[PDB]
């Protein structure tokens, strides 16, 4: 991983002396991509690319977006209109949400049609499905943040379906909405989930997933 | 804060009594 | 598990194959290389007398 | 007995006791 | 490119291959061949394609939320089109929620059910490819149904 | 007598059970915190508010509608409840909660047909709000509508349409 | 609302990716 | 042309341009010939 | 007509729910289409071909009673800043395509929304609306972005007047459960049907209950002669900044070239690695 | 006095900056203190000892230009819900300690804020304010929590009347540059200094510029006889729920016991490990 | 020949230089985005508002505050600018910006002293706003005031206190 | 040349080209 | 790390067949605490404890706190009064910010007085200083969130300080304030920094710090 | 606990100890002695003491922010008391800023300057303990000065 | 006592109870049997 | 659009020309 | 504002922790 | 450089030491144990004739 020039440089020797960074190089270089791997094994990684764009542009939109029922739509139209390149950042964010979910579906098709999930990699698939759920949760929580007609009514519909359970469902609806009715509490809670809870949940699930693929490696040849 | 000092003495005496009671009792029943 | 350069006889064929490959069944061929197979087993490419080198699962072929 | 005094003495006692349990468990400081 | 050959003489690689792992030990080098050079080709492909889709088809500022007026057609994101159709068409709400929850848990059960067979190739997994292709056609049919009216949702107005 | 598995597991039950009791004591305030405060209001007569933040005056409404169409106003549990005029002079004593029961799409009122007609999935209701047809299993909830300030109270008596105990109560 | 372009990209990529994974599978499954 | 048509045409162009992607990469591989 | 929409709801044809007011009176629900470009550069005349497709041979009950041809109108609610291109901005080709169609704003200060109609349906199965996109450069209020274009296109007569009465083109229904004691024409197509509540129907639809069968409240007394219908189609048009696409093309060409250079650097490292393996 | 604050700024003694109105006319600054408990249970009479320390032998100039004793007042701004305990609620110790000090609310509907004074400083170097904490349980508006208790404590005569004139207890200064002329005792002790602008000063201050030195605008003409000053001290009082501390004491005893049991399980595993090493 | 270190590093310069140009092209919109948009092209004639945010009319301000009093009104750069009356008839044509120059602490006005007196560190200013004393090196910024609507324009002309170029300009 | 066409063709070309550069670099699919 | 009982159970045997979890146990058990370590080496760990409380209670206060200038103070007094145990959660959070900084100062005193920073652990100390800066940034961004008087004016003062830089000061002030003046843009930006940017920065710096501690181990005996 | 002794025969441990590392290879076991048992003792101590400080001394809802009225005495958090005083006492603002930034950057250089001496014990590095005790007393003095008027800030009213 | 009084006495209580904790845990070490 | 297919063809053709110009050029100067 | 209790705990712990670390250091430094 | 049991003789004292160690300068001892000193050094406990064992740095002692 480190070329001879970097290995001999006194700076790298300093780092090697203290943190033995060469061991990282050896671990990265020991791996090999088997011949059976093809372009479709890129899809999982592209699912991460779309997430990292979503991580960056979301960080961009937190600086201007105001998660309030009086200011959320005005702040989203401010991002679009007034903010410099806020049209680009918001459009890229919507498009990378759709492309993250599409790349994820294609990745589940690759995995499934290559037997990636088969023993010993059952837990990688299960953490996968959890990741997928977390991503659809990101999509739902985000859809409602603009507090536009489409978003507000999508959260109205989806958050009221837990009511189907006779007794417990009412409590789940009051928890999801954070109030008896979709309102300011629902927007504060969906925003806290979207921008804080769910990035940490999907980052813990991404670390679990990538640690299990690193340990076990890639699946065998078809 | 004389009463507070009394309560502090009482807390350290109660808890040290519980600690040594538990330690010697468990050692007696050969748990520890 | 399987010796390289070892004559083998194909007792069974796991998968449906073209007629030519089925002709290879029961023919002695010196294994020429090891190919990783579907089940992560070590399958063996088999070079037959006619030189139609076709890979086979280790389960299929039997050491000769 | 003053509840307020017991409230402050519980926190002071838990600070003392956590220090004493850490030096007891580790068998020294 | 130089391709490492699996060093099968090594008993450690043979033991790993027995368990299904150890395929990251042979083939082309991971770094820098694939990770350093080829991965940024896909990262830049995706960044450029998402930026081009954003520029060409920018996001649309909708209308301000009116709690008193429900849009004639309210729809979720496209990935929740089959999830949403299930809700509307199934009469009992509770079976709808059972189906919505049965999608992810059934997916979580895919590996345990299917690992009876060891063969990863789709052509050596007949029943699993039958269930998968039927379920993919059913999820695409439900997703397409979500957009349609509730009267013509189940037939896509085709018949 | 070196502690065997049984004694070690009993001491693990003692220690970690007490730490689990302390953990549950610390977690209970957090869980109760995340549960929204039960401060919806009185839970009885919640004055019907206008679409705008201002609370709608009964008389001002009685001088605005002109009997053309049914109007909506924030209701119990924050669901827009129709306020019928039924003669213009005095609002009807009952207000039909205009939230479809199938999923919660606010049902508009088609005064041409004299029946609510939800566009969301097409669940019809009559003037009283009973489901004449459509996926919606239950009927639209009713509320009390006094002519005084307006107070909206859940329909505690048997509804006069289906003549059964109100599901919403 | 329905985004037609996005569903065009979706209905285009899903079947071409499935066809290509079944083609890669068939070619690996083939015996030369 | 219209946004609505990009549902159908956009899907076929995708199918069309993925394989034309694939194929052209092979063309480059064949053309380079080294 | 479209001007009774101006009268009934002068503020805006579209409600907050997104239901154009046309539906409040045109009860049937036929199709409708708009062929608006996925994107339009600023200050450029384009065309929005509003298809209002109804069967040509179908005939509808004219107000008098005798069947006749349908007409077609529409309310094309363009985004903010858009309007109908003036004739000078129109090209000769679009001068021909549009023809002599009169387009009027739903109200002054609302030029974006345009109400065509009523037009004879035989030759207006497709109404080309010549739009002129705004320039965000000139007008600060206008910005570049995707904007919604809502159409309400209707063919045939309505069912309910602005007065609230019911037109002859409408399936009448029973006021009360009263036996039909009398049914008479009096050299006309109107039928004074007979709780035995005496009701009158005009000379539009033919009776399905002409017999002396008893009637119940709500049951349709006549067939529905409405062969037309209102439809609404919400689309989107991206007011695109040309500079955005110039810099996009430049950025994507940079990415393409960098990908070429990435594959060539991989070729170089592969050559080095192949020489390293050789001994 | 304190009632000139009621008149000048009836709404509230404290400004938005947190500067009590006292300072606007009591220009000097001396120390002020409040001995309020860190926490007070609900519905409990406690004491707030407002210390207003000034040198007791110090003598101020009085309205009539005659040295004399200072007085001490204060504006104790308690939190919302708090008040002055009524005489019935007072204990005998606090009944006698407070004595006959009259405490009045700064205004009706503002019982929390209390004004005392003017009181002879000789015997009121410390004014015990008998407070009565509110019960959040009985009063929904009031809640348990940490709250701010502001204080104002003037210890001497002001310098400027509500009329806007200047009191004799002040360092008078030059209006304009001139030179003193025909200096005399205009009043009983007042003076008439003389641009030669005739200016008058009261008897209180003593001239520092009585000599025939030239005068400049804004130059202090006399000594400052102000021996007192106003001070303000913002503190805090926690209206504590007793149940909060009951459950706190129980939770912390749980933690203490669990820590004991953790050390005991470490002892057990140390024994297991020590015997495991032995063979 | 096998690419030597120099050749390898030149091809690395080509590839990663182009990827750094593409990265900078993608990063520039992000950095410009994070930079807040300018409130307006020119910060001139900034109608004086209030802390509550309502626009402050010159006439209403004149009616209140009598004469020789100072009241803050939101001004240029969103800093409260005192508006002098100096006769209760026409507001002075200048409005001292009551923001301490060295810090941000808003400076109150003591009409009794005829001198600004900042409480944070005691930085005083005279009636005109000039630095008389205290740790603040620069003086309070000035603006125009119009007696006819109230607008505050960046005071660009030489200040009439120090008779030097405005520091704030 | 329509700039809208050139923008759509640039995005389409970058999708084709990224697929072709990934199969070229990796030497197959 | 796994007892004899957990090991050999079919469940642990399953997880160990797949992911080789036994290696984690071996690595955790291989380490030893040298005799010189004492109670003061606890302080850095307690700095993490105070951070984790701040992570949890901060997650709690995101569900109710509304980062708007009209609603931030009302939402903080709603957390205190109305929300269940919101007084406790907010008071614990305020107290754990002070105790995190205090534990960090006491941990800097331990480290510096134990020579922990000396070669080879120079980079652990430098990432330490980075952590410290990030924690004080958490304190500053948080202090202003209630949008109370002390908070608003503390952000006014601190955010106007960069103005003193001769050439680029004004743009840094406009950047950190997000507007010409402290206002709604400054509260949206301080909240985005507080609840999103700074938790990710301090989590990357905490992971770097703990990885360098683990690789290098603890400092030598004094 | 029975304490492992450093196996100095091992050349790997000797090499690690030469470089300053390898002190996590001897002493009492890390797990479960310290990690499992003692760490939760400190975690529960801190959680209980923070909960008790929160309950006994809850947070104060201040007054709502007034942009027009500056609090007489605005102060930051206690940890920025020494920094805040730096700002106000120094006449030139830019010098104050340079001091504020010199605190963290000056800290970042501590290891590089100090590593000249290999000894870790404070009593074996006199100059470093002199500079450290002077700097801790100066930071506590600045912090205490921050809480006084600027007139009596530098003397704490003592002189 | 008062909130303001808790600065000095609280600091002395901290020093005192830190040293008393150390002492009492050494006491507990001795009170156990080795 | 037919104009779009013409521009697409031109785009691809030029990029193939640059990729292979660079490939054979760098191979010639031996950089590859 | 000044929190006197918090400042008390800070000024109590800082010097007791410093003294304790200098005592630990002296005890390691001194030779038995 | 040092092993257990090895007779040693302290010749220098890096740090300041108590009177006992002053006397121990130039004394004969036998190594008793291995101290872990600061600087990550391998110290050595030394049992002298006095019978009191004192730890020393590696540099201090002279193997003999
Ligand atoms: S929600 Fe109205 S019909 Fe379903
Ligand atoms: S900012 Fe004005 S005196 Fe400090």
């Amino acid at each position: 991983m480190f070329s001879k020039e970097v290995t001999e440089s006194k700076v790298f020797q300093w780092f090697n002396d203290r943190l033995e960074v060469q061991a990282i190089s050896d671990d990265i270089a020991s791996k090999y991509v088997p011949p059976h791997v093809n372009i479709f094994y890129c899809l999982g990684g592209l699912t991460l690319t779309c997430f990292l764009i979503q991580f960056a542009t979301g960080f961009a939109m937190t600086f201007y977006y105001k998660p309030t029922v009086t200011e959320a739509f005005a702040s989203v139209q401010y991002i679009m209109n007034e903010v410099n390149f806020g049209w680009l950042i918001r459009s890229i964010h919507r498009w990378s949400a759709s492309m993250m979910v599409l790349m994820m579906i294609l990745h589940v098709f690759r995995v499934y049609l290559t037997g990636g999930f088969k023993k010993p990699r059952e837990l990688t698939w299960v953490v996968g499905v959890m990741l997928a759920v977390t991503t659809v949760t990101f999509g739902v929580t985000g859809y409602s943040l603009p507090w536009d007609q489409v978003g507000y009514w999508a959260v109205k519909i989806v958050s009221g379906v837990p009511a189907a359970i006779p007794v417990v469902g009412d409590q789940l609806v009051t928890l999801m909405r954070g109030s008896e009715s979709v309102g300011q509490a629902t927007l504060t809670r969906f925003y806290s989930l979207h921008t804080f809870v769910l990035p940490w949940a999907i980052a813990v699930l991404l670390l679990l997933h990538f640690l299990m693929i690193r340990k076990q490696g890639i699946s065998g040849p078809l | 804060m004389a009463a507070g000092v009394g309560i502090f003495i009482g807390y350290i005496a109660v808890f040290t009594g519980v600690t040594l009671g538990l330690l010697y009792g468990l050692r007696f029943v050969k748990l520890i | 598990t399987i010796e390289i350069g070892q004559k083998v006889k194909v007792y069974r064929l796991r998968d449906r194959v073209s007629p030519d490959v089925v002709g290879k069944l029961g023919k002695v061929g010196v294994v020429k290389d090891f190919k990783m197979t579907d089940g992560s087993g070590i399958g063996a490419v088999v070079s037959f007398d006619d030189r139609t080198a076709t890979w086979f699962f280790e389960d299929e072929l039997k050491a000769i | 007995m003053d509840i307020l005094t017991l409230g402050w003495v519980s926190v002071l006692v838990l600070f003392t006791w956590s220090i004493s349990m850490v030096v007891w468990g580790r068998n020294g400081f | 490119s130089i391709i490492k050959k699996p060093d099968l003489s090594d008993p450690d690689l043979r033991a790993k291959l027995a368990k299904g792992m150890g395929h990251n030990y042979y083939g082309e080098p991971a770094w820098p061949n694939d990770i350093l050079y080829m991965f940024p080709i896909c990262i830049l492909g995706a960044l450029g394609l998402i930026a081009g889709l954003a520029i060409l088809d920018p996001a649309m500022i909708g209308e301000p939320a009116d709690p008193f007026a429900t849009p004639l057609e309210i729809l979720p994101e496209w990935y929740l089109y089959p999830t949403f159709q299930i809700l509307r068409i199934l009469p009992n709400k509770l079976l709808g929620i059972a189906g919505m929850a049965a999608i992810p848990l059934g997916l979580m059960l895919v590996p345990f059910i299917e690992s009876v067979n060891k063969f990863q190739n789709p052509f050596r997994r007949p029943i699993a490819m039958t269930v998968f292709l039927f379920g993919t056609a059913a999820a695409l049919w439900l997703g397409a149904g979500a957009t349609f009216p509730i009267d013509k949702s189940l037939t896509l107005g085709l018949f | 007598d070196v502690p065997d598995l049984g004694r070690r597991q009993f001491m693990n039950l003692l220690t970690f059970g007490t730490i689990t009791g302390v953990a549950a004591g610390a977690l209970y305030p957090a869980v109760k915190y995340l549960i929204p405060p039960s401060s919806g209001g009185s839970g009885g007569g919640v004055t019907a508010k206008d679409a705008l933040g201002n609370d709608v005056k009964v008389t001002e409404f009685l001088a605005s509608h002109n009997a053309g169409d049914r109007v909506l106003a924030q209701g119990l549990k924050g669901d827009p409840t129709y306020i019928v005029v039924q003669g213009d002079d005095t609002i009807a004593n009952y207000g039909i909660n205009a939230v479809c029961t199938h999923l919660g799409c606010v049902v508009p009122w088609n005064a041409s047909e004299n029946k609510f007609m939800c566009p969301c999935h097409g669940s019809q209701y009559n003037a009283e709000g009973k489901v004449v047809r459509g996926p919606a299993p239950l009927s639209l909830a009713l509320a009390h509508a006094t002519v005084t300030k307006l107070v909206l109270s859940t329909w505690t008596e048997t509804d006069f349409r289906t003549d059964e105990d109100p599901w919403w109560a | 609302m329905i985004e037609p372009l996005l569903l065009g990209i979706v209905l285009g990529l899903i079947p071409v990716t499935l066809a290509g994974l079944f083609v890669a599978a068939y070619l690996q499954y083939k015996r030369g | 042309m219209t946004a609505e048509s990009m549902l159908a045409n956009g899907a076929f162009i995708m199918i069309g341009l993925t394989l034309l992607g694939l194929a052209w990469g092979f063309v480059i591989i064949k053309l380079q010939g080294s | 007509y479209p001007f009774w929409a101006q009268e009934t709801a002068p503020l805006t044809p579209r409600e907050a729910t997104g239901r154009i007011v046309c539906a409040n009176c045109h009860l049937a629900q036929k199709a409708a289409e708009v062929e608006i470009p996925q994107a339009v550069l600023p200050d450029t005349v384009f065309e929005a071909v509003v298809k209002i497709p109804y069967d040509l041979d179908s005939q509808q009950v004219l107000g008098d009673g005798s069947k006749g041809g349908l007409n077609v109108g529409a309310v094309l609610m363009l985004p903010e800043g858009f309007k109908i291109a003036p004739p000078d901005r129109l090209s000769e080709g679009l001068k021909e395509k549009v023809g002599g169609t009169y387009f009027q704003p739903y109200r002054e200060d609302m030029e974006n929304v345009v109400i065509v109609g009523p037009l004879p349906g035989e030759q207006y199965q497709e109404i080309v609306f010549p739009v002129l996109s705004p320039d965000p450069a000139k007008d600060k209020s206008i910005n570049y972005g995707k904007f919604a274009v809502h159409l309400g296109a209707n063919r045939g007569r309505g069912q309910i007047y602005p007065t609230g009465l019911l037109s002859n083109n409408n399936a009448f229904k029973a006021p009360n459960a009263g036996t039909i004691s009398e049914v008479n024409a009096l050299e006309a197509g109107g039928y004074q049907l007979i709780g035995t509540e005496t009701v009158d129907i005009p000379a539009g639809p033919e009776l399905i209950v002409s017999a002396g069968q008893t009637v119940e409240a709500g049951e349709f007394l006549t067939n529905n002669p409405n062969v037309g219908g209102f439809g609404q189609k919400d689309t989107e048009v991206v007011l695109q900044n040309p500079t955005r696409i110039k810099f996009l093309v430049l950025f994507l060409a940079g990415i393409m070239l960098s990908q070429i250079l990435l594959v060539l650097k991989k070729k170089q490292i592969e050559k080095v690695q192949a020489a390293e393996l050789n001994f």
